[PDB]
RNA sequence: GGCUAAAUACCGGCACGAGACCGAUAGUCAACAAGUACCGUAAGGGAAAGUUGAAAAGAACUUUGAAGAGAGAGUUCAAGAGGGCGUGAAACCGUUAAGAGGUAAACGGGUGGGGUCCGCGCAGUCCGCCCGGAGGAUUCAACCCGGCGGCGCGGUCCGGC
């Protein structure tokens, strides 16, 4: 396993990747060029107002045809979108990066995203059926993902409403956790 | 801009013998010293016929030899050919003569030396002749080939005596039309 | 002859080197490693080499005898030098002048005995 | 049926084992052709006929 | 170049511009120069020129 | 009316040997579960598809996640070889770094500026002879013993082939 980056002080980073995830690259790429540079809380809380559509992505390169939004003006710019799945594909990333903080003994309250890259994986091939006995493409878009995060001098604890939710028990991890002890 | 052509400003010639044999280059190496280094044109014209292709080199038959060998003065004088010097069965007497060639069929060899003559190799007439003093230099028929034959005007034209391509010969082998004035026309 | 033997050795042997533009020549008795008919150490009924002595302290001068030109056993006799620089230089001139022994490889003679010489100094 | 095959005249056949054997008498031309002949006795070699059986 | 100007010029040994050359005076080559007239620019030399 | 071995033929079959042949878009269509999968009512048509490693030692265990996926750990010479895995090109894409940006870009010639690296640079060559100062010796010439070699019209020596 190989970024393409190495971190500076690799005794103060943390990592986190996935390969051939199902969303779309082109919507992902803009997301992490957005929360790029971020603390870990600020990038965290943008993202998922992007889910609830109170901030939105720029669309800087894959633009063509996006809309305008009053959101994307605090960019700098016309063009954003409020992509769902981005999001939430990487928000599950963030997390496990910030639980390998932790296993590593790092101030998960002063991280920010040193690197983040989104990389086109292989396609997946599905088909779709035109007019007059016809049959085209009809091709998935993943993406792999990695991302580095850096201890910086900056402090952000986590928010009270957020550290105070119950920890989720999933009945289909303990039926399956007993089935194999 | 100068005004001239340049069509004709290589000179086809030999510079030396196509021939890789390095008998015959040790040769010209030699004569390529005397051409040079002498006055004699006689060793030009040898170092050119060194060069020279098969076909521009022509075996001399014995006869042919004798006969040219026998005009009046030309007693004790070596007879030089660079080519080869065949046999001839027509002959019947061979005189004593002293010969340089480059080569010299087996049968001619045994004629020549037992009528009491001197075949020399070109390394030797050097040592001997190193001016070409005393020499008559000889040459085959150049055009005692059957190409010859086919070359001039084209056969069917007026008074062309040139021999045609055909693969066999007989009546049935372009004698009919353009040959006899019964088909068609003669000329 | 040594012309013949040139003639069918000029461009084919297993001493012939062409590289880089070059051409050198490997067998034993060639003064300048020069693929000529003048340095070949082979073609010659006379010739000279200057080798390195087995230890490295002065050198070999290799000098080819008349009469047994057919046996390569007999054919080479060997003579070590190891005198001061200019006293070596010498015997290889008197070794080639006086004997009238290939006096057109004198000065190529004393060359090569003269680098062999200057590559058995302490490398500084 | 690509013509594979050649025809050589006996004459020049016979040519080229003679020029093949002068060409081994020589030392230099031995030599030049990588054979390490540096102290055999003598060229041609000639052994005696014991070494047949 | 006309061909009959080529010809007359490469006589003249002038087949470059600007090449020079003397030429002595006579029916012949009066009659010579006039068919190069557009061509050439001659005259008579004095001492100091030869 | 009739029979008849041999020398001759042989891209099928059984069993073999070889090659200046091809080397996975090549060579048979077929190096592999290929006349297979698949198409056609049928006659017929007919592919793609080789490679971890020396050895499975094929990644136990911990931890985030519902999981796919990750982070550590470990095997190995190497996973910078992780089960469609040898190497791993170009097109195309992400990111990092540098530079630049209103006549689409690109291009030839001429310079200039800035980089990357190279000289494994930064008091600047090497050699012959000669002069002078300091030293030190397997110390020179000339002669004597021995060995070897070259040449000799030895003006015309002996013996050999
Ligand atoms: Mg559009
Ligand atoms: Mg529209
Ligand atoms: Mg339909
Ligand atoms: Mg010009
Ligand atoms: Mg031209
Ligand atoms: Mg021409
Ligand atoms: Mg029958
Ligand atoms: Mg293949
Ligand atoms: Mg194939
Ligand atoms: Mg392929
Ligand atoms: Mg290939
Ligand atoms: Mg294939
Ligand atoms: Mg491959
Ligand atoms: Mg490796
Ligand atoms: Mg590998
Ligand atoms: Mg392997
Ligand atoms: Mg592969
Ligand atoms: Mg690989
Ligand atoms: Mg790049
Ligand atoms: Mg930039």
């Amino acid at each position: 396993v190989r970024y393409s980056l190495d971190p500076e002080n690799p005794t103060k980073s943390c990592k986190s990747r996935g390969s051939n995830l199902r969303v779309h690259f082109k919507n992902t790429r803009e997301t992490a060029q957005a929360i790029k540079g971020m603390h870990i809380r600020k990038a965290t809380k943008y993202l998922k107002d992007v889910t609830l559509k109170k901030q939105c992505v720029p669309f800087r390169r894959y633009n063509g045809g996006v809309g305008r939004c009053a959101q994307a003006k605090q960019w700098g710019w016309t063009q954003g979108r409020w992509p769902k799945k981005s999001a939430e594909f990487l928000l599950h990333m963030l997390k496990n990066a910030e639980s390998n903080a932790e296993l590593k003994g790092l101030d998960v309250d002063s991280l920010v995203i040193e690197h983040i890259q989104v990389n086109k994986a292989p396609k997946m091939r599905r088909r779709t059926y035109r007019a007059h006995g016809r049959i085209n493409p009809y091709m998935s878009s993943p993406c792999h993902i990695e991302m580095i995060l850096t201890e910086k001098e900056q402090i952000v604890p986590k928010p009270e409403e957020e550290v105070a939710q119950k920890k989720k028990i999933s009945q289909k991890k303990l039926k399956k956790q007993k089935l194999m002890a | 801009g100068v005004d001239i052509r340049h069509n004709k400003d290589r000179k086809v010639r030999r510079k030396e013998p196509k021939s890789q044999d390095i008998y015959l280059r040790l040769l010209v190496k030699l004569y390529r010293f005397l051409a040079r280094r002498t006055n004699s044109t006689f060793n030009q014209v040898v170092l050119k016929r060194l060069f020279m292709s098969r076909t521009n080199r022509p075996p001399l038959s014995l006869s042919r030899m004798i006969r040219k060998m026998k005009l009046p003065g030309r007693e004790n004088k070596t007879a030089v050919v660079v080519g080869t010097v065949t046999d001839d069965v027509r002959v019947q007497e061979v005189p004593k003569l002293k010969v340089c060639a480059l080569r010299v069929t087996s049968r001619a060899r045994s004629r020549i030396l037992k009528a009491g003559g001197k075949i020399l190799t070109f390394d030797q007439l050097a040592l001997d002749s190193p001016k070409g003093r005393g020499t008559v230099l000889l040459s085959g028929p150049r055009k005692g080939r059957e190409v010859y034959r086919h070359f001039g005007k084209a056969p069917g034209t007026p008074h062309s005596h040139t021999k045609p391509y055909v693969r066999s010969k007989g009546r049935k082998f372009e004698r009919a039309r353009g040959r006899r004035a019964s088909r068609g026309y003669k000329n | 002859s040594a012309h013949l033997q040139w003639m069918v050795v000029r461009n084919c042997s297993s001493f012939l080197i062409k590289r880089n533009k070059q051409t050198y020549s490997t067998e034993p008795n060639n003064l300048k490693a020069r693929n000529s008919f003048r340095y070949n150490g082979l073609i010659h009924r006379k010739t000279v080499g200057v080798e390195p002595a087995a230890d490295g302290k002065g050198v070999v001068v290799v000098m080819k005898r008349r009469s047994g030109q057919r046996k390569p056993a007999t054919s080479y006799v060997r003579t070590t030098i190891n005198k001061n620089a200019r006293a070596t230089l010498s015997s290889i001139r008197h070794m080639i002048r006086k004997n009238k022994y290939h006096p057109d490889l004198r000065m190529a003679a004393i060359r090569r005995a003269s680098a062999i010489l200057r590559s058995q100094k302490p490398v500084m | 049926w690509r013509r594979w095959h050649r025809r050589v005249n006996t004459t020049q056949k016979r040519y080229a084992i003679c020029s093949a054997l002068a060409a081994s008498a020589l030392p230099a031309l031995v030599m030049s052709k990588g054979h390490r002949i540096e102290e055999v006795p003598e060229l041609p070699l000639v052994v005696e006929d014991k070494v047949e059986g | 170049v006309s061909p009959k100007v080529r010809k007359v010029l490469q006589l003249l040994r002038l087949r470059q511009i600007f090449n020079g050359t003397f030429v002595k005076l006579n029916k012949a080559s009066i009659n010579m120069l006039r068919i190069v007239e557009p061509y050439i620019a001659w005259g008579y030399p004095n001492l100091k020129s030869v």
